[PDB]
């Protein structure tokens, strides 16, 4: 009798680690062409036929069906970079796969595996500490300046997307909806809805609220579509004809109760609506369904009900206008009811879209966004997440740092100096590891069809003593002082790449065997 | 090592497309879709037979119904699918013309690519030309007048919208009918025209000649308990939610009759709730009753005996059409229907449609109507498809209009005027970016070629001769003669497009195509 | 100690050097290496380590 | 390219690619004939002639979409491909024999693009010595490349490749005692050095005990009769060609062949004969009367 | 698109295809390198086993079938043939150098010059081994031969016992010795049998001073043991004279037939008596004998061997001064043999073995021969002490053909690696690179040897193994430049010391070998594999 169950693989040894370290690289491949303002895109077809297109990391390697565990370690770096700043998770995978491939030549020999992952730490806490210790902060606390900053970071976080040549129409754009937010930053708060046709500059952005036509009944299309004062009640009470509490029995024995009985129904119902009505406002929102006896009601008296919102979008209509949710009919008080500058319903590509604009205290937004497929608008819904989320943590601290390429071969250069004063083999993995960080800028260049060896050439020579900042200039096929050209990041954006790929780095060499269980 | 790994959940499969040869396979895909569409392109285009699974069959000549019912398997088809459904909804014209725009633009990137350029540079070289095509058809474009006094430009532009399709038999009352209920629909105050106050209606028998305009309702009923009269003059109408039968509560009960005395009381109720709902219908003065929800044998009874013509089983959408052209309002409960409550009708009457047992009912309307009907008639249940989607055409046209203003001199004059200023400002451009200039010039000057094609004329003589007739005289008014009738001006032979639809077809077709540039890799099962 | 990967019956990954971990998550048929294991998962349970 | 069969081929020539590569639309297969028929004239060029047909091919097809009879773009092609020529010639330079340093350029120009690169510094004098070795350069009008024998046999690197203005035999010496010859005197046979038998039905019969002895004392006097002809002539090297239906070599005759100090070359295939006569000048024999030194082949 | 029916593959798919056929090659032929390597086990279908060490044999008794592995493999096989010795590092070497041009070429370097920059770097690399890391083996004579079978041996399963083999080895080369052009020795190796004996311990493995023929005596009757060996050596069978094909006998009258039937046998007879008239006593055939004419040899006191191959026999002939004989037949028209044409042997014995017989000949008259008997413990066993003495043989071969060698222990290529990297200093193209890159595969034999004897290589290859920086740029220190490194306990030591010693053809012919197949596969453009 064996000691495993029949089926059960191991595999152990410097090949298994090798084999690791291979298929990491390989899975870091299917999104190595997507970075930069050249960066290309990925289609990825599912089983049931529907296509994504997108070229962000994050969503590329989910789309990528992963079955090997080291390449799940890949994507779960990737998600969760995803998951922490939103933004750089094409060069987290990068940097882990590049780790990897510059000290495979090291592991193919006798090294313990013990002493590289103990280089990268020290390596990756340095490089963290140099990165918090170069980042400027203008530290003025101006709106201006702040202003300035959060675009021109927006502006470079919507170049490598499907929205690169309207940078500018979409950058500041996002800006204003996270202005416009409270002291919480919620992302619930700011809504995205996708409408077919037009063109990519009709896009808008709603300072009130605005969503899609949820249902209407017979007696709709009579009252007006036009308020430029009105209340909105904000509801959570179905008005309609209904069981009172869906067991009650009725018990009578005569007529003339039967008929009093029909009556209270009706006539609950129209006190219920005699409320609303008398509260003052002119356009009721509520979740639950508005019957058609409640829609004509509204009709013969120049009111606007709109049953079935959404959670979230009532919520964001409270936001807006100002009001609160009332489950009960009872106590529709003058400061409970929201009001908001214009109420107006119009046709967006063949839709009917409700608007309340003009709200003078708003604490919300919603992006009318266009395009001319689902999945058109879908990316640019990506890019413009990326965008605000960038935003939203840039927001907490303006601290900035040029791009390009420009911090990892600050980083690659004081690496190497200080990679010459330790003595022993931690000087060989350090300077891999530095060598390892010289990835961005390559790939830049290979994406832009450059002479990589030679920008990265100038890169080091201009970089060494000549000044930091310098990136690649891809327009300008050269290199160029990036902060001076705008090209700004978020610190942390750097910071977590770092960290997370030196974590996926060492958790994928300190594995010496693997067992595949026969998947009962 | 020998030992080969997997990565990849069931990937001895997956297929997967990268670098050049993706992007060839995307250009020829979308060369395929564009020569598809081609040849129905023009007054001189020929429709499309397309069968779908169930074997029905529809002949059309819609570019965004063709795609969409053309069931097609590659993604690039799809998103030419998509580029033209998207185009019919903007604006609802032109669902070729983005079609044949996208499928020439690829082209031209493709013979640009060759030559070992970035396709990114392709797609901002688009982006550029198309933004400097935009300008100039701004400011080619002239302004008509959207009034009832002056209506004569609607008629020439919906006109315009109308060739190429069948409709185009009668031409001249189609357009009548679209610009009259536009006109008549339209809110003028807010600029907005609602397509739910457009009943289309079809039916088959008669001829194309018969389409007519209703100024009221046309609803596929009939008078319930027939004995009653089968027309009635200007009545005043009451429109009804609530049925004609005993009530009853919405939450469940139990009527317990207990006694001999109960079941007299219980019959006593029921007849006396049937006489006091007919007496007070009756009091108001209405001579017709419409009811959504149906009613039973007695009250068709009391209805007829009560000289008071009465209608059911009208749909709730059919209901507030109703209401709104009579002006009355809907009432749910016998109890609350006043006399203010009423609406008025010119007439209503009822047809038969020839030897078959189908009947409907006219209301026609002597006052203010804001909703109004098309009622197509024709010989072939393809034929009512077709027309009443090219008469959707033509009233997604004049609405366009209502809300731009802003009308150019289509034909081909647009697109060869557009072509002329892309190159010019492609001449005084730094090179490397030029080539995607010129190619986005002569990939939008495709169109006039196809048109004369499909005329049977030499494309390439005819548009290098009225390109220089454009360039020699500064009129930009001048296009294909399609239909043969001389006079290169465009001018006076009346051919009207709407500045909106060709904006948005050339932005819309530009950014489908650099999304289809920017993809490069494909894996898929 | 090297960490060590583990595909349980269920497809789920467990990276760790936990010798109760990865013993329990591996599944064992041999009786005598069944003692053995179930020693080790009461070392576990009683101390926390050996 | 590697073809059905577990063959494999690395290769730069365009007809070799095309060739190997098994198309299948109509196409393709004019396409890899008229590589061929341009490595067949000229040599050179088999990728380019291939890439300029395909190129404007792609080029016309946009002609065809502009609505162009195919006639009208095949005369106007005519006519283009007239004014080339002319033009071509207008551009070109004349170029006359026994200057090296041109021929060398074009050789290097023609190796640049093939693996052998490298190696064309000690691979194209040679290439285009074996041109001018042949043909006189004054009245030529033409050259042969049949008489330009291509051997060639696995082992060593490139940088150890010869040119001979002798013969090469891939053939193997059959008596294994003598290797070298000093002032060879090569001599072709074409008839056999076995027992002899007529072309007819050959038979012989024996009815006593001493014809035993008589006919093997025969046969061996005729086997030394006519190696002793062959001796006699001063051939001290014999090429015996490959001969079927009678065996070419007895072991008595090498035996003989051997004993008086020959060396002896058989199996030897009756196409390489005229090579063999325009290298070393020998002529063949078919009668052993005939065999005599005044038109017998000598070498160094 | 393209109408082929076939797989096509472009671009960086097949080059890295490519690199990881010849990596698997490698990495296979990898573990058996070096003295502390331990040799691989190959087993076929139905059963029959081998152990072997040399990468030759192993790379041809496995089944490959990505045509990028089939070319090194017959890059393996063709250093076999031509050298012998470093079948091994020449793949390690080709697949390495692939590997990190592959790696160069990813960063869209193209790739005629990272060959270029190969094949110039293996001249300057064939120039350095043979201008400043060559030592003569004329001032070092009988001692440079036995260290060089010894390192020769280190790796395989006779090593343990180098010093007894090694002996025998140059004793046999050294029985050799052969003049083709008048004054230039030719050593001819494969004219030392060696057979295989599966009886005692290998330490009483024999050489043989004559032949040692693997064939018996006919029948038993005759002797075996000729005290003064006369040997006849026969190309011509002894059975009754069938007539031929083409003549046939015809008989008419009856008595004329019995007669001829006596000649169907006497003539035989008389030849045998003219060989057994010029007192020969050892006969030796290639074709088959009769049983009478082994009746005429038991009788005269003659030995007859039959069906004896050509190229052993051959050699006897030429050891002995016999003159192999097609046939009884001089330039007259009688048959007849000479006594001047018999070869003499100092003794020939027909000796058991294990539980076999095999005929020893002993001390042939013309010049010295030899011949080796190997004794093992198994069949396996046996065949890998004679694919190691093989080679043993092939390496004094070479080391006296030209009296030059070279440092083992991977001296040579550390020493290459850090002069071509200052030499690829120059030339500041982007060709220099491929050149550097070269440099650094030329350490990948040093390094697996460290990893090999369960040791760390570039823990100590910084700097132990970086004694030539100072043998390089300080001329005084050249001394250092013999070193490589040592597995007693993993130093640098100098290897003249130790004697470790390889004739300069296995490097050189393995480097140009190894740049040649790695340029011949890098040129790979695209694959079109065609359907069957
Ligand atoms: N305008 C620009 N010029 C040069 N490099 C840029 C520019 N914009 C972004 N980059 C580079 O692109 C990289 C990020 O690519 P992108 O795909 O936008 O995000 P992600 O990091 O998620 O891949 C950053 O490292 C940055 O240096
Ligand atoms: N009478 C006409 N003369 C010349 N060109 C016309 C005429 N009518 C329409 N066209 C052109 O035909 C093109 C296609 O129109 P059509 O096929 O009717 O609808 P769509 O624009 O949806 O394809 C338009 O761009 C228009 O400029
Ligand atoms: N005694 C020794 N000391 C140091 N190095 C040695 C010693 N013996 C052999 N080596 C090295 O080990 C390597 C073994 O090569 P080997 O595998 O025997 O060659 P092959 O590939 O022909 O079998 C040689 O390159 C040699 O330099
Ligand atoms: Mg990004
Ligand atoms: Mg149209
Ligand atoms: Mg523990
Ligand atoms: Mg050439
Ligand atoms: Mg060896």
């Amino acid at each position: 009798v064996i000691l495993l169950k029949e089926g059960t693989d191991s595999s152990q040894g410097i090949p298994q680690l090798v084999s690791n370290i291979s298929a990491c690289q390989v899975i870091a491949e299917a999104v190595r062409t997507t970075l930069g303002p050249r960066g290309m895109d990925k289609l990825i077809v599912d089983g049931r036929g529907k296509a994504t297109i997108s070229n962000d990391g994050a969503t590329i390697l989910k789309l990528l069906d992963v079955v090997h565990p080291a390449a799940k370690t890949l994507v779960d770096i990737a998600k969760s970079q995803d998951a922490e700043v939103g933004d750089g998770t094409t060069s987290v995978t990068l940097l882990a796969a590049e780790f990897l491939k510059q000290v495979k030549p090291y592991v193919e020999e006798g090294l313990h595996p013990q002493i590289i992952i103990r280089a990268f730490r020290t390596a990756t806490q340095l490089a963290v500490n140099k990165i918090k210790e170069i980042a400027v902060t203008v530290k003025k606390a101006d709106k201006v300046e702040q202003r300035k900053l959060l675009e021109k970071c927006a502006m470079t976080a919507l170049s490598s997307k499907l929205i690169s040549q309207q940078k500018a129409f979409f950058a500041k754009m996002v800006v204003d909806a996270v202005m416009m937010l409270d002291d919480l930053l919620q992302l619930k708060m700011i809504g995205i809805k996708k409408v077919q046709g037009g063109a990519l500059e009709d896009s808008q952005l709603v300072a009130g609220v605005a969503f899609k036509k949820t249902f209407s009944y017979a007696g709709f299309e009579m009252q007006p579509k036009k308020y430029h004062n009105p209340k909105i009640a904000l509801l959570n009470v179905e008005l309609e004809l209904k069981a009172e509490k869906d067991n009650a029995e009725i018990r009578v024995h005569t007529v003339e109760d039967y008929q009093a009985i029909v009556d209270a129904e009706w006539n609950i119902l129209y006190d219920k609506l005699e409320k609303i009505h008398h509260s003052g406002a002119k356009v009721v929102l509520s979740k639950l369904p508005i019957g058609d006896v409640a829609t004509q009601y509204f009709a013969d008296r120049d009111m606007f009900c709109a049953g079935r919102v959404p959670e979230e979008d009532l919520k964001r209509t409270m936001m807006a206008c100002g009001g609160s949710i009332q489950t009960s009919v009872n106590a529709l008080s003058a400061d409970v009811l929201g009001r908001c500058q214009v109420f107006e319903e119009t046709q967006i590509g063949g839709e009917r879209y409700n608007f309340f604009t003009g709200c003078p205290k708003a604490k919300t937004c919603t992006f009318i966004l266009r395009g001319g497929a689902e999945q058109f608008m879908e990316e640019t819904e990506r890019s413009l997440h990326d965008a605000i989320m960038i935003v939203r943590r840039a927001i907490k601290n303006d601290s900035v740092v040029a791009g390009g390429g420009a911090i990892e071969m600050e980083l690659s250069k004081y690496l190497r100096d200080y990679s010459r004063t330790i003595p022993g083999k931690q000087q060989l993995l350090i300077g891999a590891y530095a060598k390892a960080l010289e990835i961005i800028p390559r790939q830049l260049c290979d994406n832009a069809g450059f002479d990589a060896t030679n920008i990265l050439n100038k890169l080091r020579a201009r970089h060494a003593q000549g000044g930091t900042w310098y990136g690649v200039d891809i327009n300008n096929e050269d290199i160029a002082d990036n902060f001076e050209a705008f090209v700004w990041e978020p610190a942390m954006v750097r910071i977590n790449a770092l960290t997370a790929a030196s974590e996926a780095a060492c958790l994928i060499v300190s594995v010496d065997e693997t067992i595949k269980n026969p998947r009962s | 090592y020998g030992r080969p790994f997997l990565i990849i959940k069931d990937q001895d499969r997956k297929s997967r497309l990268m670098g050049l040869e993706a992007l060839k396979s995307h250009i020829m895909a979308a060369k395929a879709v564009a020569n598809t569409m081609r040849t129905s392109l023009g007054p001189n285009g020929l429709d499309k037979m397309m069968v779908d699974k169930d074997g029905d069959v529809t002949v059309t000549n819609d570019g965004a119904t063709i795609l969409s019912m053309m069931d097609v398997d590659h993604q690039i088809a799809k998103l030419m699918v998509e580029l033209s459904k998207s185009q019919d909804d903007e604006i609802g014209d032109g669902t070729t013309g983005v079609v044949v725009l996208a499928g020439a633009l690829l082209e031209e990137a493709e013979q640009l690519l060759d030559r070992g350029i970035h396709p990114i540079r392709i797609a901002d070289g688009y982006e550029q030309a198309a933004r400097v095509a935009i300008e100039h058809l701004d400011k080619i474009s002239d302004s008509v007048l959207v009034d009832i006094k002056d209506t004569e430009p609607l008629i020439q532009t919906a006109k315009t919208t109308l060739g190429s399709k069948v409709v185009n038999s009668c031409h001249r009352q189609m357009a009548e009918i679209a610009v009259n209920a536009v006109l008549t629909v339209a809110d003028m105050e807010r600029r907005d025209v609602d397509f739910e106050l457009i009943k289309v209606e079809g039916k088959v028998g008669g001829r194309l000649e018969d389409t007519k305009l209703i100024k009221g309702v046309i609803v596929d009923k009939d008078f319930s308990h027939p004995q009653m009269p089968k027309k009635v003059e200007d009545a005043k109408i009451a429109i009804l939610t609530c049925p004609f039968e005993p009530p009853k509560p919405k939450t469940k009960h139990k009527l317990d009759v207990t006694s001999v005395e109960d079941y007299k009381a219980l019959q006593k109720y029921e007849k006396e709730k049937f006489e006091e709902m007919i007496q007070q219908i009756k009091e108001t003065g209405a001579n017709l009753a419409i009811c959504q929800w149906g009613f039973d044998d007695e009250a068709n009874h009391l209805l007829l005996q009560n000289n008071l013509p009465a209608v059911r089983w009208v749909g709730g959408p059919e209901i507030e059409l109703i209401a709104i052209a009579t002006g009355g309002r809907i009432v749910p409960r016998f109890s609350e229907l006043t006399a203010e409550k009423l609406g008025f009708a010119g007439l209503v009457q009822e047809i038969s449609f020839g030897t078959t047992k189908d009947k409907m009912l006219v209301i026609e309307q002597c006052k203010n109507s804001r909703a109004v009907t098309i009622f197509i008639r024709g010989g072939n249940k393809m034929i009512i498809e077709e027309a009443k989607r090219s008469l959707h055409d033509a009233l997604c046209v004049i609405r366009n209009l209502i809300r731009d203003n802003r009308v150019v001199y289509g034909g081909g004059a647009a697109e060869i005027s557009c072509a002329l200023a892309v190159s010019q400002e492609a001449d005084k451009c730094p090179t490397l970016e030029q080539y995607a200039m010129r190619a986005f010039a002569d990939a939008l000057e495709v169109i006039p070629m196809a048109l004369s094609e499909n005329s049977g004329m030499n494309p390439i003589q005819t548009m290098t001769e009225v390109r220089a007739r454009q360039v020699k005289e500064m009129n930009p008014a001048l296009g294909i003669d399609c239909l043969h009738k001389g006079t290169n001006d465009m001018k006076q032979q009346h051919v009207i497009e709407t500045l909106i639809g060709k904006k948005q077809q050339i932005s819309l077709a530009t950014q489908m195509v650099r999304m289809i540039l920017k993809i490069d890799d494909i894996r898929k099962p | 100690g090297m960490n060590k990967m583990v595909i349980n019956h269920l497809e789920k990954l467990f990276v760790t050097n936990d010798a109760a971990t990865i013993l329990r998550e591996l599944e064992v048929q041999h009786p005598a290496a069944k003692m053995i294991v179930m020693a080790s998962h009461m070392q576990e349970q009683e101390v926390g380590d050996g | 390219i590697q073809d059905g069969k577990g063959d494999v081929t690395i290769t730069n020539d365009g007809a070799t690619i095309l060739k190997q590569m098994q198309v299948l639309h109509p196409a393709a297969r004019m396409l890899v004939e008229l590589s061929k028929a341009q490595d067949i004239e000229a040599g050179d060029g088999t990728t380019s002639v291939v890439i300029i047909a395909g190129s404007l091919l792609d080029s016309c097809t946009k002609l065809l979409q502009k609505g162009i009879h195919p006639t009208i773009i095949s005369e106007s092609f005519q006519k283009a491909l007239e004014k080339g020529i002319e033009i071509l010639t207008d551009m070109s330079r004349p170029v006359e024999l026994s200057d090296r340093e041109t021929l060398l350029n074009s050789a290097t120009t023609s190796l640049n693009s093939k693996v052998v690169s490298q190696y064309s510094s000690l691979l194209s004098p040679m290439s285009v010595n074996a041109v001018m070795k042949v043909i006189d350069p004054a009245t030529a009008t033409s050259v042969d490349l049949r008489d330009i024998k291509i051997v060639k046999k696995l082992g060593g690197t490139i940088d150890d490749c010869e040119l001979v203005e002798g013969l090469v035999l891939t053939q193997k010496v059959s008596n294994s005692g003598i290797t070298r010859v000093e002032k060879a005197k090569i001599g072709l046979i074409q008839f056999c050095l076995s027992a002899p038998k007529t072309d007819m039905d050959n038979q012989i019969v024996v009815s006593d005990y001493a014809q035993m002895d008589r006919v093997l004392r025969e046969e061996r006097a005729y086997i030394l009769n006519l190696v002793k002809q062959i001796k006699k002539t001063g051939c001290n090297v014999l090429l015996i060609q490959k001969s079927i239906l009678r065996d070419a070599l007895s072991d008595l005759a090498l035996h003989f062949l051997n004993k008086m100090k020959i060396m002896v070359i058989k199996d030897i295939e009756r196409e390489d004969i005229e090579f063999i006569c325009k290298t070393i000048g020998t002529k063949p024999v078919a009668h052993i009367d005939q065999f005599t030194a005044d038109m017998l082949g000598s070498a160094e | 698109p393209l109408s082929v029916f076939g797989d096509r593959s472009t671009g960086e798919t097949i080059r890295s295809q490519n690199v990881m056929a010849a990596a698997s090659i490698a990495n296979i032929v990898k573990s058996s390198l070096g003295p502390v390597g331990l040799d691989k086990m190959l087993v076929d279908d139905i059963g029959d086993v081998t152990i072997t060490n040399d990468g030759a044999t192993i790379l041809k008794l496995l089944e490959v079938e990505h045509p990028a592995a089939k070319v090194l493999c017959e890059l393996a096989d063709l250093q076999d043939k031509e050298v012998g010795d470093g079948t091994t590092s020449v793949v390690i070497i080709a697949a390495e150098l692939l590997k990190n041009a592959d790696e160069l070429v990813k960063q869209k370097i193209h790739p005629t010059s990272v060959i270029s920059g190969y094949r110039l770097a293996c001249k300057e690399a064939v120039r350095y081994i043979n201008e400043n890391l060559i030592v003569n083996t004329d001032e070092l004579g009988r001692d440079c031969l036995i260290n060089a079978a010894k390192t020769s041996m280190s790796s395989k399963i006779i090593g343990i016992n180098g010093d007894f083999f090694a002996n025998m080895v140059v004793d046999a080369v050294l029985a050799i010795k052969y003049t083709d052009i008048r004054g230039q020795p030719r050593y001819p190796v494969n004219s030392v049998n060696i057979l295989k004996a599966h009886g005692r311990s290998q330490m009483e493995s024999m050489l043989i001073s004559g032949y040692a023929l693997n064939c018996v005596v006919g029948s038993q009757g005759m002797p075996k043991r000729i005290v003064n060996a006369k040997i006849a050596c026969l190309d011509f069978s002894l059975q009754k004279t069938k007539m031929k094909l083409g003549v046939q006998v015809v008989i008419t009258d009856p008595e004329k037939l019995d007669q001829i039937r006596q000649r169907e046998s006497d003539i035989t007879k008389e030849r045998i008596q003219k060989i057994l008239a010029t007192g020969a006593n050892v006969i030796l055939t290639t074709g088959g004998i009769d049983d009478m004419c082994l009746k005429y040899f038991v009788e005269a006191g003659a030995m007859a061997v039959r069906r004896v191959l050509k190229r052993d026999l051959k050699r006897i002939a030429k050891a002995s001064g016999a003159t192999i004989l097609s046939t009884l037949a001089n330039l007259e028209g009688e048959e007849t043999f000479e006594a001047a044409m018999l070869g003499q042997a100092e003794e020939v014995v027909q000796e058991r073995i294990c539980d076999d017989e095999l005929i020893l000949i002993k001390n042939t008259k013309a010049r010295t021969s030899a011949s080796i008997i190997l004794r093992g413990a198994n069949d396996f066993m046996c065949d890998e002490m004679e694919r190691s003495l093989h080679d043993a043989l092939c390496v004094v071969k070479r080391v006296l053909e030209s009296k030059s060698v070279v440092p083992g222990g991977g001296a040579v290529e550390a020493a290459l690696s850090i002069y071509l990297e200052n030499y690829a200093t120059s030339m500041g193209s982007r060709e220099q690179l491929a050149i550097a890159e070269f440099a650094r595969s030329l350490l990948v034999i040093p390094n697996t040897l460290a990893v090999n004897a369960a040791q760390d290589s570039t823990d100590l290859v910084a700097k132990l193994r970086a004694f030539h920086n100072e043998a390089q740029v300080n001329p005084e220190r050249k001394n250092l430049k013999w070193i490589g490194l040592d597995l007693s306990n993993g130093k640098p030591r100098d290897n003249k010391q130790a004697g470790v010693f390889e004739p300069t053809i296995v490097k050189v012919k393995s480097l140009k070998f190894a740049t040649e197949a790695a340029i011949t596969i890098l040129r790979i453009d695209d694959l079109i594999k065609l359907h069957p």
